[PDB]
């Protein structure tokens, strides 16, 4: 019945400002201090904010110190934190743990049993647009008959999360999508390929199908030999 | 301002085997650490709070120790469900700083890379660039590195590295790296290659092709 | 630079156990991994066992895994292999590989004599 | 290169107090003029308390054997005529017996050698009979006098060795020093009082924080600081009661300290049973006085020795406040347990005389004895004019840019919420005399005369402004810190030669003429054995010259005496004239000397003048002839017949007047 | 004044 649950995430241009929730369901808030932590896409938990509601203390990670503020409505039951003047290096996942009150923190603070789903938030200069399919096959003159891949490259895809579907689905072994991947550039590019089967590729006209829900876009390529 | 370093950044065990993380203060906190478990596209919960006692909940297995400043995660015997990374936290100061992270994965034979090259199709010429594709599937461990090197000169900046995590089949890797050209560099050699290097072989595998 | 030597002898017998080493001379071998590579004709030059430092995990090879088991000896400096019930199918020449590079990218260039095991 | 600097700092401080000790001297004798004054005149000198304390010096010297003659002052029957007192654990005569020890076969030596020590001649005063002035080291003033400055010189070299400490470097201790010497005259008052009980016991005071601040810095332990802290603090309670209270300021000064990480734990349980045993040590020596227990000496030693050897029980408490507060209220309870469980729980004696002048500043609380002790203008609020005084040599305003300094370095290095328990805050001695420093200006500010206490740690605190480390440390290089320092100390030697210019420049009076008269009269017409009884300053010099029994002295803080006090003055009071005759003839007392200008309406001042002070503490009696009244009559009309129980003996210039009781 | 002074 005790449950924090984090919203309030998304998208923002640089400086912006983004002004998220924690909701705690069934614990009352002022009893126990909650902080909020930090997550960056492949590293470890970085600590970024803490407030003890009871009497009203707050605390800031000195990466942060100066940028964000966090208000605790005792009222409602939940808490917030205002970030503005965004960086590029503060776009991740962020979490709402629970702990003691600072006032009674008494050897220190306990451990955050109770941990809040966690909301994502990114800072991008980039307008959402579709990306462009690009098709890539084995050679013909290179391993025929024997071990053969194919797939597509999809590039500029805006945001992350873009399906990728192989003739509709018909097939799914050896099937290798590789992580979204993102450099300076603010460009997306991802590869998915599965091993054709021998027998001029089945001849069957291969498809590739990018699904991409925020843009709508449901465009199929084709998938022709050398 | 207080480090907690963790000692092996990368661990890999089998089912059944005992492991053991390490924890290291830089400063004194006296018992105000825990360890947390983390596994991919999920929360962390705790597993271990004041270095020596058990959370209510999770598995008896989990054991923890204190020894002076140093801190250590104990485990009987692995099984296939806890098999994520491990966080070591202290909160004995305001600034309350997690630990590096160890991943614990399934250890298995080395299986010798299978390397593909796919050069920039004929739809590159309207994008305004060029991209190479270099593919290797089926290494293990992760632990290999791709130079990039023609005519004997040094390249980086350009060079795109992605990995994918274990197979849930087999517990493989794939691996990939993407090297992009402008149409100024499309005019360089039209020779294409290039190398990838993995304890599987003694020296590195170099695979070239003309256009 | 670098240079290795083996160590062991007499007659082996088939299906029985070796016991063998290999000790780097002129250097230390901590910093740096070892490894073990089997050369055989037709096609050498293939990873056997691989140890990183003083046995934080040993890796073998699909064939000889649990055949083959792999220590080392900082105090000796020298990594020694236990093998037993040989295959008939092991004939081949095993060399202690050193690998030049600090970063683990197995630049094996020292091969040196190994030691020959052959079953007919 | 490093070893000729601690040369260099010894013979400083060696030469400062040399120089602070001729100071002392020269203002001395411009002062009271004590090459050319009578024998007996140097004890008339020797006002109210200097007579009492002097007296005892003086008996000592002259009997037969040191021994008889510490028998008899410890067995003493005339300083409060009617039972015998032990006057050597009541008055703290330590110093006195340590005199005259010395002196006594100094003097029988110098005898033997033939050796010319005391050389003098007749002088000519004038209209009245010429006296003998005798001159020399041999002299019993002038070898009391020698002593008690050579003891009381060395404050100007711990005050230096203080500002080199704290400051760790010889600009800090110049600074010290020389902010001591333009406020010499409102940091000591030795020149004017030699023979009172402060000027043997704040040199060793200073010696022992000095002491103190020099163990917590480098964190000394062992037998060897025991003992050094001890042989500073025994002598400082042997010689003055006030000393236990002033200890108790360092108490609380230390656990301050103590409870923020700035003490290791071996020092803390040295300076500790140091003052353990300094404390066993001199209430062995003092034949058990009682008012020793009871005070805030005892308790707070207890409560501060089980905080420390509890300490390590808490090491892994991580919240600061709740440390500090948790400290804090054992700290309180203990003390306030102690101090009221034995006061009110046993009655044990206790002197209720700080706690009196204090709720009597506050609250409306009048009493008579408190009465007494705020109309003295030395017990109450301290006046602006000095703090004028000292803003004027801007001791004040650099000690106040040091103190911001400092609290601002202390705030950003250190962790005011969570603390570890293995590492030490560094710095400790410089917050531990930034704490004695206010405490000790919270006790000056509400009573002057203890400026003593606020004035040398103004001039200790002023050295901080001269330190590496709290000022940027290297952010300012080498050359600019020695300029910036040489152009204070040029701005100071501004405004601080006029200061030693005023001082030189004074110049006493010598003449009272018309208690020599009266001593004259009382040696002459009266029995060796006759009982005196009168105003307070007056009995004083009674007893120290004539030797005649005296009923009440100057000595007021132990019970006993109020009482005694409370009873023979109220010969200025509204009381019917046969209640004070008959009180009179109780007490046993012969003659009752006072002065006519005590019975002088004020009307400007009142309830500090004995008429009203017998007003409100006598109200039932109000409206009655006031006695005042009746004494200005018959000593006008020279024919006492209304007041027939008494008899006017003495009445000259109608200044003095002695009443004999039949 | 019953008590010295500081003159
Ligand atoms: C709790 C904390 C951390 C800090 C608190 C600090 C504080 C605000 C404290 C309490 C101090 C107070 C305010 C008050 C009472 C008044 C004094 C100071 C009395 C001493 C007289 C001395 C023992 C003889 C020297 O004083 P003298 O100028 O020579 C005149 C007479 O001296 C005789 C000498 O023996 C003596 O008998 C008489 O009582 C009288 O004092």
């Amino acid at each position: 019945e005790v449950q924090l649950v984090e919203s309030g995430g998304g998208l923002v241009q640089p400086g912006g400002s983004l002004r998220l929730s924690c909701a705690a369901s069934g614990f009352n808030i002022s009893s126990s201090s909650i902080h909020w932590v930090r997550q960056a896409p492949g590293k470890g938990l970085e600590w970024v904010a803490s407030i003890s509601s009871s009497y009203g203390y707050t605390s800031y990670a000195d990466s942060v110190k100066g940028r964000f503020t966090i208000s605790a409505d005792t009222s409602k039951n939940t808490a917030y934190l205002q970030m503005n003047s965004l960086r590029a290096e503060d776009t991740a996942v962020y979490y709402c743990a629970r702990s003691s009150s600072v006032y009674w923190s008494w050897w220190g603070y306990s451990a955050f049993d109770y941990w809040g789903q966690g909301t994502l938030v990114t800072v991008s200069s980039a307008s959402t647009k579709g990306p462009s399919v690009f098709p890539l096959a084995p050679s013909s003159k290179s391993t025929s008959g024997g071990t053969a891949a194919l797939g597509c490259l999809v590039k500029d895809y805006f945001p992350e999360p873009v399906t990728v579907s192989w003739n509709s689905g018909a097939l799914t072994s050896g099937v290798h999508t590789f992580p979204a991947v993102l450099q300076s550039s603010g460009l997306y590019s991802l590869s998915s390929v599965v091993t054709v089967p021998s027998s001029s590729l089945g001849t069957q006209t291969y498809i590739c199908n990018v699904n991409h829900k925020p843009s709508n876009t449901k465009v199929d390529k084709k998938v022709e030999p050398k | 301002d207080i480090q907690m370093t963790q000692s092996p950044s990368s661990l890999s065990a089998s089912v059944g085997d005992r492991v053991t993380i390490t924890c290291r203060a830089s400063q004194s906190v006296s018992s105000a650490v825990a360890w947390y478990q983390q596994k991919p596209g999920k929360a962390p919960k705790l597993l271990i709070y004041s270095a020596s006692s058990l959370y209510s909940g999770v598995p008896s297995r989990f054991s923890g120790s204190r020894s002076g400043t140093d801190f250590t995660l104990t485990i009987s015997s692995l099984q296939p469900e806890d098999f994520a990374t491990y966080y070591c936290q202290q909160g004995a100061s305001e600034p309350i700083t997690f630990g590096q992270g160890t991943k614990v994965e399934i250890k298995r034979t080395v299986a010798a890379p299978s390397v593909f090259i796919f050069p920039p199709s004929d739809s590159q010429l309207k994008s305004g660039t060029a991209s190479v594709v270099c593919l290797l599937n089926n290494f293990y461990p992760r632990e290999a590195k791709v130079q990039w090197k023609v005519d004997n000169a040094l390249q980086s900046g350009n060079s795109q590295e992605s990995v994918t995590e274990q197979d849930s089949k087999d517990s493989t890797y794939s691996l990939s790296s993407t090297l992009t050209l402008s149409k100024a560099d499309y005019e360089k050699h039209k020779v294409y290659a290039c190398e990838v290097t993995h304890q599987g072989l003694s020296s590195p595998v170099t695979k070239s092709f003309n256009r | 630079q670098v240079q290795l030597q083996e160590s062991g002898g007499g007659l082996v017998q088939p299906g029985g156990s070796l016991r063998l080493s290999c000790a780097a001379s002129g250097r230390t071998i901590s910093r740096y991994a070892m490894s073990w590579f089997r050369q055989a004709p037709g096609k050498e030059r293939e990873f056997v066992a691989v140890a990183r430092r003083s046995g934080d995990g040993a890796f073998y090879a699909d064939s000889v895994q649990g055949r083959f088991t792999v220590s080392r000896d900082d105090a000796k400096n020298t990594v020694y292999l236990q093998m037993n019930s040989l295959k008939p199918e092991d004939t081949a020449v095993y060399y202690c590989a050193i690998d030049s590079d600090t970063f683990y990218s197995g630049s094996y260039d020292y091969w040196g004599q190994g030691t020959q095991v052959t079953v007919s | 290169y490093s070893q000729t600097w601690l040369a260099s700092v010894v013979i400083i401080g060696l030469l400062v107090g040399y120089i602070n000790y001729q100071h002392v001297y020269t203002l001395f004798e411009n002062d009271k003029h004590f090459s050319h004054l009578a024998d007996f005149e140097r004890e008339m000198a020797y006002r109210t308390e200097m007579g009492l304390y002097y007296s005892y010096y003086k008996t000592i010297i002259n009997a037969p054997s040191f021994l008889e003659g510490v028998q008899e002052i410890t067995h003493d029957t005339v300083t409060e005529h009617g039972h015998e007192i032990n006057t050597l654990n009541r008055f703290n005569l330590y110093p006195e017996v340590i005199l005259a020890f010395l002196y006594r076969p100094f003097r029988a030596f110098a005898k033997s050698a033939n050796w010319q020590i005391e050389l003098c001649w007749q002088v000519n005063r004038g209209e009245l009979r010429p006296v003998e002035s005798c001159e020399g080291i041999g002299n019993p003033h002038y070898f009391y006098i020698t002593g008690v400055f050579i003891v009381a010189g060395t404050v100007a070299s711990s005050i230096f060795y203080l500002g080199v400490l704290v400051s760790d470097s010889i600009f800090g201790g110049f600074l010290s020093v020389l902010c001591f010497a333009f406020n010499h005259g409102e940091a000591t008052r030795v020149q004017w009082t030699p023979p009172l009980r402060e000027s043997f016991a704040f040199p060793f005071i200073i010696g022992h924080i000095a002491i103190l601040t020099f163990v917590i810095k480098y964190k000394k332990s062992g037998h060897s600081m025991i003992l050094l802290l001890t042989s500073m603090a025994v002598p400082a309670l042997l010689f003055w009661q006030f000393t236990q209270f002033a200890f108790f300021t360092q108490i609380c000064s230390i656990f301050l300290a103590f409870s923020l990480d700035l003490i290791p734990f071996s020092t803390a349980k040295t300076v500790i049973h140091s003052h353990i045993i300094s404390f066993l040590i001199g209430f062995l020596l003092l034949f058990g006085n009682e008012m020793m227990i009871t005070a805030l000496y005892f308790p707070s030693i207890l409560a501060l020795g089980m905080i420390i050897y509890i300490s390590p029980l808490l090491s892994n408490l991580k919240f600061r406040p709740a440390y500090v507060l948790f400290l804090a209220i054992i700290f309180a309870s203990i003390t306030l347990g102690l101090k009221i469980g034995l006061s009110k729980g046993l009655g044990i004696e206790d002197d209720a005389h700080i706690f009196d002048i204090l709720r009597s500043k506050f609250t409306s609380f009048a009493n008579f004895h408190t009465r007494l002790y705020t109309c003295s203008a030395e017990f109450d609020f301290i006046q602006y004019s000095t703090i004028e005084k000292l803003c004027g040599t801007l001791l004040i305003p650099l000690a106040l840019i040091s103190l911001v300094t400092f609290v601002f370095n202390f705030v950003k290095n250190t962790n005011l919420l969570w603390r570890n328990s293995e590492e030490i805050g560094e710095n400790g001695e410089i917050l531990y005399n930034v704490v004695q420093l206010c405490c000790s200006t919270v006790m000056a500010f509400l009573i002057m005369r203890l400026k003593l206490f606020m004035t040398p740690h103004l001039c200790i605190v002023a050295a901080l402004f001269a330190n590496s480390k709290l000022l940027g440390g290297d952010r300012i290089s080498k050359t600019i810190r020695v300029s910036a320092l040489v152009g204070v100390i040029a701005i100071l030697f501004y405004r601080g030669i006029p200061n030693i210019r005023q001082q030189l420049n004074v110049k006493g009076e010598y003449s009272n003429p018309d208690q020599e008269m009266l001593f004259d009269w009382i040696q002459h017409n009266t029995k060796q054995d006759a009982v005196f009884a009168g105003t307070m300053p007056v009995m004083a010099n009674v007893k120290l010259t004539t030797l005649r029994p005296i009923v009440n002295h100057p000595h007021y803080e132990h019970v006993g005496i109020r009482e005694r006090t409370l009873k023979v003055y109220s010969m200025f009071s509204k009381k019917p004239i046969a209640e004070v005759h008959k009180i009179m003839k109780e007490m046993g007392v012969n003659y009752f000397v006072f002065q006519l200008m005590n019975c002088s309406n004020d009307e400007r001042r009142p309830e500090c003048v004995y008429r009203g002070m017998w007003d409100e503490e006598d109200p039932k009696n109000s409206g009655r002839t006031a006695l005042c009244d009746l004494w200005i009559l018959a000593a006008n009309s020279k024919d006492n017949s209304r007041i027939a129980p008494f008899k006017i003996v003495y009445n000259a210039n109608r200044n003095y007047i002695v009443l004999k009781i039949l | 004044g019953s008590w010295a002074k500081w003159s």
